[PDB]
RNA sequence: GUUUCCGUAGUGUAGUGGUUAUCACGUUCGCCUAACACGCGAAAGGUCCCCGGUUCGAAACCGGGCGGAAACACCA
RNA sequence: GCGAAAGACUAAUCGAACCAUCUAGUAGCUGGUUCCCUCCGAAGUUUCCCUCAGGAUAGCUGGCGCUCUCGCACACGCAGUUUUAUCCGGUAAAGCGAAUGAUUAGAGGUCUUGGGGCCGAAACGAUCUCAACCUAUUCUCAAACUUUAAAUGGGUAAGAAGCCCGGCUCGCUGGCGUGAGCCGGGCGUGGAAUGGAGUGCCUAGUGGGCCACUUUUGGUAAGCAGAACUGGCGCUGCGGGAUG
RNA sequence: ACAAAGCAUCGCGAAGGCCCGCGGCGGGUGUUGACGCGAUGUGAUUUCUGCCCAGUGCUCUGAAUGUCAAAGUGAAGAAAUUCAAUGAAGCGCGGGUAAACGGCGGGAGUAACUAUGACUCUCUUAAGGUAGCCAAAUGCCUCGUCAUCUAAUUAGUGACGCG
RNA sequence: ACAGUGCCAGGUGGGGAGUUUGACUGGGGCGGUACACCUGUCAAACGGUAACGCAGGUGUCCUAAGGCGAGCUCAGGGAGGACAGAAACCUCCCGUGGAGCAGAAGGGCAAAAGCUCGCUUGAUCUUGAUUUUCAGUACGAAUACAGACCGUGAAAGCGGGGCCUCACGAUCCUUCUGACCUUUUGGGUUUUAAGCAGGAGGUGUCAGAAAAGUUACCACAGGGAUAACUGGCUUGUGGCGGCCAAGCGUUCAUAGCGACGUCGCUUUUUGAUCCUUCGAUGUCGGCUCUUCCUAUCAUUGUGAAGCAGAAUUCACCAAGCGUUG
RNA sequence: GUCUACGGCCAUACCACCCUGAACGCGCCCGAUCUCGUCUGAUCUCGGAAGCUAAGCAGGGUCGGGCCUGGUUAGUACUUGGAUGGGAGACCGCCUGGGAAUACCGGGUGCUGUAGGCUU
């Protein structure tokens, strides 16, 4: 799909609808200390093997999509998240599609 | 090891061996459902039923009294 | 098995009837409902917006909140036995007053009317209905002809 | 080539009408449902001799074949290849199913049995009802006899039984035959080639005016 | 019977993502040759298997069929 | 371990010894499961499960009660009913000169046009012909078609929680009124037939089903496979069908 | 069937090869030393031992700019820490090896009866089955075809070979 | 100063260990997915209903292919109009929908839900209630409201994605976002971590195990709930036999035959099915021996012939006795 | 009798053609200054009042097509229950009740609501 750098929506904080700047979220990089994996390290530490279950089975090709929008004036800048539903596709800005044209 | 895949064979006889009943209703059922903005007004209605009641209580001994009247002066 | 979509085999229930489809008329959204009225659900394809579902198609239930353009109402619908009285939001479109109500309250406004009157008299009517009774015992005249003799016809083969 | 027609002899599963639902059908065996001079005019041709189903059941499209060949054959005959119309009122229209013979090589060593058990089209069937007509035919009043000889021949290519039986109209028309010529002139009936057209006093004054001018 | 794989010039085969169609040989015309070869220059040739659909547009994307091929039909 | 190799041999034991223990190992699977009488009395269906020989939850069952009713000349309530009103329906049938889809025949049409012809240099010229269309017609069809359209059948409704007056309250609704909520009075058997009704706790067994009328899906057919509706058999003897 | 002589590869110069053991500076081969020990393959003699290192192995004084950890060093912070540079073996890359495991194809036209096809065209691959041998204990179709042996032979022997 | 042993790290390791190797399934295996969903049907006119019953579709795509608002009119046909022809472009007339509405079908749609423009983010923030599968649990999806912030339009209104019916995902874990939030423990300040509230990372066996084989050396618990014999039911197929009769038979339907069709019998073929048996009914042939059937090859007696004789076919009473090396 | 404005039920109102419309209105119609919109004052927006019922609209007309209703088709097709009814079977008959659809014949062709006109 295609979505717009920027839009007005919702601003949690501000209580009124306000300018967003629209990007695509991706994860962190895992801690190390959060307690799962504190934990996780030292039972899968020993002489032991593999204690927790791995995935080897995986079924859909696509995950959702999620927006993070954030508030553009400032003092506010309060990120939320948005998520659309799934697309093996997907861009920013992009071309706004030229009704009535000539396909070359 | 194929089997059976449905049946409704002798359910009927089972559900009215206890004989299908329609739902007791009572007089004042629950007004949860409604829409908010009624409740939220009829609770305001409700709830200020009082302020007024010398008004009801003394229009109340006027129809009393002119009904006294009314029931004495076909006597 | 079958699926369990909630507009499987509706392909010819809330297909409007013929030579009707279109505008729906006006009519139909101006009359009024209150709590306490009775209500004939029947769906339409239509308006989308606010369907009843399949299996309240054809039956009544009484009026028990009102929105904007929808009716809560509470219908009875049997499951496996227990029937479970129900109360699903209807727009307006997929609705009519049900008439079923009506033939009394024409019987009751005409007994407490034949009561109020022959009360002065003091002679007992009959208020109650009462199913058919026996043909009550009459004469038959035939004025100057006898009856037509019928006789069963000879058969023969037509194709 | 295919399975006596004991199998498919009674009206046991809906029609299965040749559609886009089923396709690869075998094209219909019997073809040309008229013979004889369907050149005719309906003035020159009054027996309306019939041949009518006794019994509910299906007829064969290959059935209709000979049923028709072997009535043009005691037809052109004593009639001669002018002297008559033949009709087949029954287009072989319902599709015929078949288990896929159960087909195995040598003793065998896996058929499934039963899985996917649904055939495939094997060919064209009638369906027939008590006191429906399959086969009607049309001479001179001249040749009645040799209308119900060639008829009763045909019955031994059908199973189960139908009566021959002589109709009161006039020709393949619906109209009484004692009434026809009554109705032909005064023009509420009006020839149309085999067929006749019946003009009622319905439409436009002018559509009269070409009558009655 | 089930599961695969293809079909493109006269022939064997390339090829693309949906805008174009190749190579080699064959063949036709010249040129060298005394004459053939060989060599050099030019040439012409296919509904891209038959179908219906999707599409702006299908040879190429789907669905059915037809023809040629390949792979399974084990425990008794 | 040992094997010139067969998984051979290792104290009648070998694709992995014998002895005691851990050990009453685990078993959704076989087998058994001990006195009488009395009363009530099933299921083989629902959804979920590494579920399909098992469970979980639904039902169906019993026990325990309670709340009341009044046969104590002085009853409300319910119902595998039926009437009386009143909505709902797309099956049988029907139809296809009504749509969609098939399809026969002729008459009618240079409709259009054609591809062949025959008489024509050619010519809607003449006569044919066959194709496709269409103007009135006609033969036969549809489970995944429908103008119509049953029978059986599904809802409600047949009053006291109902009507009819009077009056208060509102932050909703509005030119005013709506509407709902309250308080206060005024009035009784509202179709037939039947019967005492209501409600809460625990809870076993069951979750392989089978047959027949009618309807009906595969199959050619089956004492075959699979549904509907009721009834049975399992759970149940007796008279009858010789036997079952 | 195994074994077998014979033929053949393979590791190893002793802080070695193979191997045992729970552990020792422990043991077997070894009271040994390459004509020895250990590890395999085939199976006397005779006659031969054809192509293929693409795949999986094994291996190679082979480049390791590929990656790569513990420590180690470096930097920010107040410190847990965080972020840098670097880089061993094996992995990646490049050689060798089939008496290592194993592999060794499909189409048309073309000769003067017909047929067949020396011959000529494409295509593909890592090579495309060479010397031989065959309806063999290896051939589905199959009681393959011819001959011989029989009165008569799905048997036998002998030839034929798109096997 | 390394060999070597002590301890950590990476590699290698069926030499060894433990374990797994789905379900449905006309027995199973191999084939499929009826394993989560969605249309039309089957389905017997409320709803609900089965099979590896049909005919099909889904794991999407959309910055507009959503939200308003205007503005028009579509497929197809006719008649016209330079190049221009069955097809470009223009114009008029007819046009109930025969088009279009991202996709399967089914419904729905006309000064629309279709097409063309301008303005946009109601695809936003937030409680509950209800419908749909249903246990009347979730998830998904949906329906009405209410509270905010808006978009749009003169406005009434409409709009919290896509005209309606499908397009999706628990616990635990991980990450992101929110509150001057709470805990971080004998006080206090900073990091850090743990909470709370919402999104995401995924379980397609789709209420959600982290998982390859082989056993003809095999074992145990069971199963006639599940095959391989027999037997039953059935009879497609196999065999045997009728009816009609177009024809063959020089001529002539029927001496002998017999097409196109059609009605049966039979259990010496194979199938289908799974009722009986899995605390076992010994599961091919041949040898021997008995008996029975007739759908008669011979012989007794006969009728038929396209029977002169001979020979030979066709048919009847007939199973007495034969049917070999 | 009738129209106009806003309508309800949505063909007894549609469609095709034919005839007649006094006065009010509805319309055609005449212009582009302003408002507004177009390639084009064609439509839409606006300023009008010279003409005409030519058409829409109204009203009628057609052995008109359509629709709306009756009759017939027909107690036919079908069906709730029932039988130790018939039939080798397909199916069929009867008992107890309910009861359709074409072709084919008739009849009809818009009813009205509120507010204003005109016929004073
Ligand atoms: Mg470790
Ligand atoms: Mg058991
Ligand atoms: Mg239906
Ligand atoms: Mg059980
Ligand atoms: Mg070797
Ligand atoms: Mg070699
Ligand atoms: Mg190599
Ligand atoms: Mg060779
Ligand atoms: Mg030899
Ligand atoms: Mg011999
Ligand atoms: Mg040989
Ligand atoms: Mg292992
Ligand atoms: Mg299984
Ligand atoms: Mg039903
Ligand atoms: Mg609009
Ligand atoms: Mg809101
Ligand atoms: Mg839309
Ligand atoms: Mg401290
Ligand atoms: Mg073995
Ligand atoms: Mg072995
Ligand atoms: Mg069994
Ligand atoms: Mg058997
Ligand atoms: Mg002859
Ligand atoms: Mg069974
Ligand atoms: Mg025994
Ligand atoms: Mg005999
Ligand atoms: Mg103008
Ligand atoms: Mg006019
Ligand atoms: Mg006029
Ligand atoms: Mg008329
Ligand atoms: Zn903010």
């Amino acid at each position: 799909v295609n979505v717009p750098k920027t839009r007005r929506t919702f601003c949690k904080k501000c209580g009124k609808h306000q300018p967003h700047k629209v990007t695509q979220y991706k994860k962190g990089k895992d801690s190390l200390y959060a307690q799962g994996k504190r934990r996780y390290d030292r039972k899968q530490s020993g002489y032991g093997g593999q204690t927790k279950p791995i995935f080897r089975k995986k079924a859909k090709t696509t995950k959702k999509i999620v927006l993070r929008l954030e508030c553009v004036e400032p003092n506010c800048r309060s990120k939320r998240m948005l998520a659309i539903k799934r697309c093996k596709h997907f861009e920013l800005g992009g071309d706004k599609k030229r009704k009535g044209q000539v396909i070359q | 090891a194929k089997s059976k895949n449905h049946t409704t064979h002798n359910q009927s006889r089972k559900w009215h061996r206890n004989g299908i009943k329609k739902p007791r209703s009572q007089r004042y059922e629950s007004l949860k459902g409604v829409d908010p903005k009624f409740l939220r007004n009829m609770r305001f209605a409700k709830k200020h039923n009082k302020k007024g009641l010398k008004k009801m209580q003394a229009n109340n001994a006027k129809a009393m009294s002119a009904r006294a009247e009314a029931i004495k002066a076909l006597v | 098995t079958n699926t369990k979509g909630k507009r499987r085999g509706t392909r010819y229930m809330f297909s409007r009837p013929f030579r009707k489809h279109g505008v729906v008329p006006l009519a139909t959204y101006m009359r009024i409902y209150k709590k306490g009225d009775i209500v004939d659900i029947k769906g339409m394809g239509t308006v989308q917006k606010g369907m009843p579902h399949k299996c309240y198609h054809g039956k009544t239930g009484r009026v028990y909140n009102v929105t904007q353009h929808a009716v809560g109402i509470v219908v009875n619908k049997q499951v496996k036995g227990k029937i479970l009285a129900k109360r699903i939001n209807v727009r307006i479109e997929h609705i009519k007053h049900s008439k079923s109500r009506d033939s009394f309250l024409k019987r009751v406004k005409e007994n407490d009317q034949k009561k109020k009157e022959a009360k002065e008299k003091g002679t007992w009517v009959q208020l109650k209905r009462q199913p058919a009774p026996p043909r009550e015992a009459h004469f038959v005249r035939t004025n100057g002809k006898e009856p037509e003799l019928l006789e069963p016809i000879p058969y023969e083969f037509m194709a | 080539g295919r399975r006596p027609a004991r199998c498919y002899r009674y009206c046991k599963n809906k029609p299965y009408p040749k559609s886009r639902f089923c396709r690869g059908v075998p094209d219909a065996k019997i073809r040309i449902f008229d013979l004889g001079r369907k050149k005719a005019k309906v003035d020159e041709f009054p027996l309306g001799g019939h041949m009518v189903s006794d019994e509910y059941e299906q007829l064969s499209s290959e059935a209709l074949e000979a049923a028709r060949i072997c009535a043009n054959k005691y037809m052109v005959k004593s009639c001669g290849r002018d002297g008559f119309h033949m009709r087949v009122r029954l287009h072989p229209f319902h599709v015929i199913r078949i288990n896929k013979m159960l087909s195995c090589a040598g003793a065998d060593r896996l058929q499934t049995g039963m899985r996917g058990a649904f055939g495939k089209p094997q060919g064209t069937v009638a369906r027939v009802h008590i006191g429906q007509v399959i086969m009607s035919i049309r001479t001179k009043l001249q040749n009645e006899e040799h209308v119900i000889e060639a008829l009763r021949r045909a019955k031994f290519k059908f199973p189960g039984r139908q009566k021959i039986h002589i109709s009161k109209k006039w020709g393949f028309t619906k109209f009484n035959a004692d009434e026809f010529e009554n109705m032909v002139a005064k023009k509420c009936l009006i020839p149309d080639g085999c067929g006749v057209k019946y003009v009622p006093n319905h439409g436009p004054l002018d559509k009269w005016r070409v009558l009655h001018s």
